[PDB]
RNA sequence: UCUCAUGGAGAGUUCGAUCCUGGCUCAGGAUGAACGCUGGCGGCAUGCUUAACACAUGCAAGUCGGACGGGAAGUGGUGUUUCCAGUGGCGGACGGGUGAGUAACGCGUAAGAACCUGCCCUUGGGAGGGGAACAACAGCUGGAAACGGCUGCUAAUACCCCGUAGGCUGAGAAGCAAAAGGAGGAAUCCGCCCGAGGAGGGGCUCGCGUCUGAUUAGCUAGUUGGUGAGGUAAUAGCUUACCAAGGCGAUGAUCAGUAGCUGGUCCGAGAGGAUGAUCAGCCACACUGGGACUGAGACACGGCCCAGACUCCUACGGGAGGCAGCAGUGGGGAAUUUUCCGCAAUGGGCGAAAGCCUGACGGAGCAAUGCCGCGUGGAGGCAGAAGGCCCACGGGUCGUGAACUUCUUUUCCCGGAGAAGAAGCAAUGACGGUAUCCGGGGAAUAAGCAUCGGCUAACUCUGUGCCAGCAGCCGCGGUAAGACAGAGGAUGCAAGCGUUAUCCGGAAUGAUUGGGCGUAAAGCGUCUGUAGGUGGCUUUUUAAGUCCGCCGUCAAAUCCCAGGGCUCAACCCUGGACAG
C-alpha cells in the first residue's frame, strides 16, 4: 500500500507446489510393487479401486492407482508410475502406466488404446 | 631404442638443468649482497673514516651490482626487480654515512 | 568520471578520514527515489579536514586496503555568505 | 599478433565467410576487433572495405594466405 | 473525423434460489523433454538435465637436418639421398571438455594509474678476443621390467670470462651490463644483442547493478589506519616490527542455505515474471588436497614433486596411471548416438621452403527430439447393386464414398549423364559418383491418433447395473447410462496424435501500472517520541534530480524493419534503427 513500505520488500511471490513430490521433476519414474491391494473410495462413490504400494528410485514410498480392467500386477514387480490424481481416493496422486515394463496392456480394449498402451488389431 | 614422448621428457630434463642455472645466478646476489651488508654493519657501528673505508665496501658493491646485471641479461632475473636490488644497496650505503657525518639533502 | 562530493564522519585517525556519502537513486521497481548512503576512506595528507566538513572526493592510486581516495577541497557550492536584497 | 582471417558463418555444405581483424589466439568464430571484409566461393561474392585493411595492415596485422590473395586481386599490396 | 494504436475474451464449482468475498480447476503458449499408439520422404537444427561416479582398447601436440655432433639405410663408396634417438629452437599457457566450487570486483557496465608483454609491425645502434664443460657415442656394470650406475669422449644458435654500450643504480662522484651463427658461387636472405615506439594479449584499483533466511545481532585483532624496514612486473597488511583504536553493522554486518555470470531464451497487452541447453563472451576446475620449477605468458587437463584414495603390471625386489578430449564399456537413471571418413575447405603449431601434425574443424552414420516443405492421387462416376448401422419398417445413413472409366508421376522402381564448393602455375574433393538433369515403366509404394455430459467443436444404439470401470474440476454408474465398455456415425488435428513432468499466462491470486482492512482474511488497547518519509506562501541563487542538443560506448549472433540467396519455407547473408 504505501510506498515506502513496498520498498522494504512487502511483496513476495507464493512459490508453486507440486502436486507430485515423489517423481521430483520427472514424467515418469519407476520402482516395485510392496503390495497390491483394494481400497474402498469416498462416499458416496461405492466400488473396490485396484491400488498398489510403490516403492521408488527416488526413495519413496507411495500409493499409485492401477486403471483399466483387470491387471497381472503382484509383489517384486517392477513398473513405471506417472502423476495425476484420482479424486476419489484419499492420498493416491499417482497412475501406473499400463503396457511398459511389468504391467502389461489392458486386454481386449478397442477405443482410446494409447492410454492403456495396447496393440492395433489388425 | 625408440623413445617416444618429445614434448614431456625433453622439456623436464630442460626444466632440471635451467633450473641449477637459476639457481646459481640468484645465490650469487644473495651472497655478494650479504658481504656488503656485513661491511655496512660493521662501519655503521663503529668509528672509522668513511673516506678510507668506502673502498672495500665499493669494491663490494661494484661487485654485487656485476652480479645483478650479470643475472638479469643472462636472464634468470626481470630487470625491474634487478633495479630494486641495486637502490636497496645504494640506500643503505646513503643511510650508513649519515650517522658518520658526510652528506645530508635538506630542502 | 565525477567526483562525490560528501560529509566527514571520522578525522580521528591519520592521514585519513572517513566520508559519508549520499546520493539519491531511482529504486529499480517502484519509481521513488531513496537516499543510500556509503562511507569511504579518504586519504588526506596534512591532515587538513575537521569533523562535520564537506569535501570533495577523489580518484587516485590505491594506498592502503581500503583508502583509494584522494580527500580534496569542496568543489563548488553556495555561499552561506550573505547576499544583498533587491 | 593481429591477424586478418577468415571466420566461417553459413551453413552444412554452403559456407560463407567474413574477413575480420582479430588476435590469432581467439577461436575460428570468436570475438574480434572489427569485421572487415565478405567473401563467398559458391556466390563468387568477394569484397573489402579497404580504408579499414590498410589502418590494419599498417599496425602490423598479419593476413592468413586466403586472405593474402584475395587482397591481392583487389590490389590492396600495390597501395601498401 | 486527421493522427496513433495491431493489443487485455472467459467457463464450471459453496446456495432452496440471489448478490458478493474467496480459493481450487480448465481453455493458450513453450520444451535439451519422457512414455503410449501409429509411422512415407526430404530440408535445416538437436542429442547424459541424473553420478565433478568409475574406466578395458585405440587415437586427441608436435614440428625444425638451413643450430649441432654423431650412426643407419642404401649407393659404389662423403657425387645422390634418405630416415633416426640425443643436445639445442620455438610450440605444448591456444584449441577441446565440464559447471563441482564461487554471493566475490567472480560477472555486466563505466571509469582509473602504479604495470607487464615472446611472436607481428615501426625505428635507433651494434655484434671484438678467448676458454670451459655436458649428453650422444665408447668401455665396464646393476636391474624381470620400468629405469639405471661408473669411467672415459665430443659439437653447437647450448655454458662461462674479458673489452666496448644514447641503458640501470645513485644528489653526485662514480659503479654496473651485450652478442650467434646458418644458408647461397657472390648479391642477398632468415636470424642474434641493446635501447625507443605501435598495436594486440594479460595484471591490478575503484563507482554502479549483481539470490532466500532476524526462529541468523553483534562481527573483526594483521583486524582499520600511521611510520621504518623488506617484498612484488607494478599500487596495496602483500609481509614484518613499532605506534594508534579503529573498520563494518537493524538501509541487515557476521553466520547459515542456494547458485557459475552475461549477451540471450520462453512467456506477458504492457509493466515486468521465470530461466541461463545448443550458439558467442568471461570466470572457475582437471582423481582428492598442497607446492613450486621452466618460461613473455602457467601455479600448467594429455608436465614435475609430495601426501592420500583407487586401478593395473611384477620374475615380488619394485614399477605404471588419471576420458569433466573424440569415439566406447560398466554403473545410476524415465531418458540422450558410431570404438565412422578425411585433412579437400576454414583455423591453428613448427619449418627457408618443400611439407609434416591437428577426434579444432569439415563431413557422413543413428534417432519423428524439434521446427519447415511435400506426398499418400487428379477429373469423371446410372443414382442402380452387395454390406455395416439406425429405423415409428415408409425409409434414413455410411456415400461420389468405393467398385468403375480416363489423365498425371512429386515420391517409388530400373537405367544413363553428373556439379559448384579450389584459393589464379598446373595439380589438389573427405563429402560422393551425392545434390541436380535426361529417359523408361506404373494409381502405381505409403493414415493414424485423440474426443464426442458442461467448459468444448462433435450422438445414437446394443452390453453392463453403486458392479466392472471413468474423471481436469463439478461429478457420472442401483434396468432403457448422450459421463462406463463395444458398435456405427460425427468432430479435431494430421505424419503425427495423446498422456505425464517443468515454467509463464489466464491470476487484478503479493496489486508500481492494478486490491483491500465497520460486518467477508485484515486498524497495534491507548498515547509520548528517536531514526526514516512527506510538508504552506513570496522573491533570489544554484543546478543535484528533470528537460533538450551533440559525442563515446552498451561485441558479433538473436529479436524488429528493408532488400537478397537456397525451386518455397524453415535456415543463411547484407544494410539500418527505435527503445532502454
Ligand atoms: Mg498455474
Ligand atoms: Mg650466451
Ligand atoms: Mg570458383
Ligand atoms: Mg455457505
Ligand atoms: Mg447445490
Ligand atoms: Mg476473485
Ligand atoms: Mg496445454
Ligand atoms: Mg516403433
Ligand atoms: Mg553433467
Ligand atoms: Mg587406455
Ligand atoms: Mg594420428
Ligand atoms: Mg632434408
Ligand atoms: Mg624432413
Ligand atoms: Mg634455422
Ligand atoms: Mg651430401
Ligand atoms: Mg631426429
Ligand atoms: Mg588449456
Ligand atoms: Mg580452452
Ligand atoms: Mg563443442
Ligand atoms: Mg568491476
Ligand atoms: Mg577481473
Ligand atoms: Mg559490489
Ligand atoms: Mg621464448
Ligand atoms: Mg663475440
Ligand atoms: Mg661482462
Ligand atoms: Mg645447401
Ligand atoms: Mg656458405
Ligand atoms: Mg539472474
Ligand atoms: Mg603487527
Ligand atoms: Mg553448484
Ligand atoms: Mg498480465
Ligand atoms: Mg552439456
Ligand atoms: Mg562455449
Ligand atoms: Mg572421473
Ligand atoms: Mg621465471
Ligand atoms: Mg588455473
Ligand atoms: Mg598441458
Ligand atoms: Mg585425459
Ligand atoms: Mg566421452
Ligand atoms: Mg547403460
Ligand atoms: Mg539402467
Ligand atoms: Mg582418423
Ligand atoms: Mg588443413
Ligand atoms: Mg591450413
Ligand atoms: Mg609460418
Ligand atoms: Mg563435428
Ligand atoms: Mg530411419
Ligand atoms: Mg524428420
Ligand atoms: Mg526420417
Ligand atoms: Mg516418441
Ligand atoms: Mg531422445
Ligand atoms: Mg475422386
Ligand atoms: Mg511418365
Ligand atoms: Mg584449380
Ligand atoms: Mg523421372
Ligand atoms: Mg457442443
Ligand atoms: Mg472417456
Ligand atoms: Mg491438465
Ligand atoms: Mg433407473
Ligand atoms: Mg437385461
Ligand atoms: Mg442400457
Ligand atoms: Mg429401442
Ligand atoms: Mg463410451
Ligand atoms: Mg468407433
Ligand atoms: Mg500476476
Ligand atoms: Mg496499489
Ligand atoms: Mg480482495
Ligand atoms: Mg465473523
Ligand atoms: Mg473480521
Ligand atoms: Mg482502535
Ligand atoms: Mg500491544
Ligand atoms: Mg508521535
Ligand atoms: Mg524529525
Ligand atoms: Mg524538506
Ligand atoms: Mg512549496
Ligand atoms: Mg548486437
Ligand atoms: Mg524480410
Ligand atoms: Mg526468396
Ligand atoms: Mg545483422
Ligand atoms: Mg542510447
Amino acid at each position: 500500500p504505501t510506498i515506502k513500505q513496498l520498498i522494504r520488500n512487502t511483496r513476495q511471490p507464493i512459490r508453486n507446489v507440486t502436486k507430485s513430490p515423489a517423481l521430483r521433476g520427472c514424467p515418469q519414474r519407476r520402482g516395485t510393487c510392496t503390495r497390491v491391494y483394494t481400497i474402498t473410495p469416498k462416499k458416496p462413490n461405492s466400488a473396490l479401486r485396484k491400488v498398489a504400494r510403490v516403492r521408488l528410485t527416488s526413495g519413496f514410498e507411495i500409493t499409485a492407482y492401477i486403471p483399466g480392467i483387470g491387471h497381472n500386477l503382484q509383489e517384486h514387480s517392477v513398473v513405471l508410475v506417472r502423476g495425476g490424481r484420482v479424486k476419489d481416493l484419499p492420498g493416491v496422486r499417482y497412475h501406473i502406466v499400463r503396457g511398459t515394463l511389468d504391467a502389461v496392456g489392458v486386454k481386449d480394449r478397442q477405443q482410446g488404446r494409447s492410454k492403456y498402451g495396447v496393440k492395433k488389431p489388425k | 631404442t625408440l623413445k617416444k614422448a618429445d614434448s614431456a621428457a625433453k622439456r623436464t630434463r630442460q626444466a632440471e638443468t635451467r633450473r641449477l642455472r637459476n639457481k646459481a645466478r640468484k645465490s650469487e646476489v644473495k651472497t655478494r649482497m650479504r658481504k656488503v651488508f656485513e661491511a655496512l654493519d660493521a662501519l655503521k657501528k663503529k668509528s672509522g673514516a668513511s673516506t678510507e673505508e668506502l673502498v672495500p665496501i665499493d669494491n663490494l658493491i661494484a661487485e654485487a651490482y656485476s652480479a645483478i646485471d650479470k643475472a638479469v641479461v643472462k636472464g634468470t632475473l626481470h630487470r625491474n626487480t634487478a633495479a630494486r636490488r641495486k637502490s636497496r644497496l645504494a640506500r643503505n650505503k646513503k643511510v650508513v654515512e649519515i650517522h658518520h657525518g658526510w652528506y645530508t639533502p635538506s630542502l | 568520471m565525477r567526483s562525490m562530493q560528501g560529509k566527514v564522519i571520522c578525522a580521528t585517525n591519520d592521514k585519513t578520514v572517513n566520508v559519508e556519502v549520499v546520493r539519491l537513486a531511482p529504486h529499480p521497481k517502484y519509481k521513488r527515489r531513496v537516499r543510500k548512503k556509503k562511507k569511504y576512506q579518504a586519504h588526506d595528507p596534512d591532515n587538513q579536514f575537521k569533523v562535520g566538513d564537506w569535501v570533495q572526493l577523489d580518484k587516485c592510486r590505491p594506498i592502503s586496503k581500503t583508502k583509494t581516495f584522494l580527500a580534496v577541497a569542496p568543489e563548488g557550492r553556495q555561499s552561506s555568505a550573505t547576499r544583498p536584497k533587491p | 599478433m593481429v591477424k586478418l582471417r577468415l571466420k566461417r558463418c553459413g551453413r552444412k555444405q554452403r559456407a560463407v565467410y567474413r574477413i575480420v581483424a582479430i588476435d590469432v589466439r581467439s577461436r575460428r568464430e570468436g570475438r574480434d576487433l572489427q569485421k572487415v571484409g565478405f567473401y563467398d566461393p559458391i556466390k563468387s561474392q568477394t569484397y573489402l572495405n579497404v580504408p579499414a585493411i590498410l589502418d590494419f595492415l599498417e599496425k602490423g596485422a598479419q593476413p592468413t594466405e586466403t586472405v593474402y590473395d584475395i587482397l591481392k586481386r583487389a590490389e590492396v599490396f600495390k597501395e601498401f
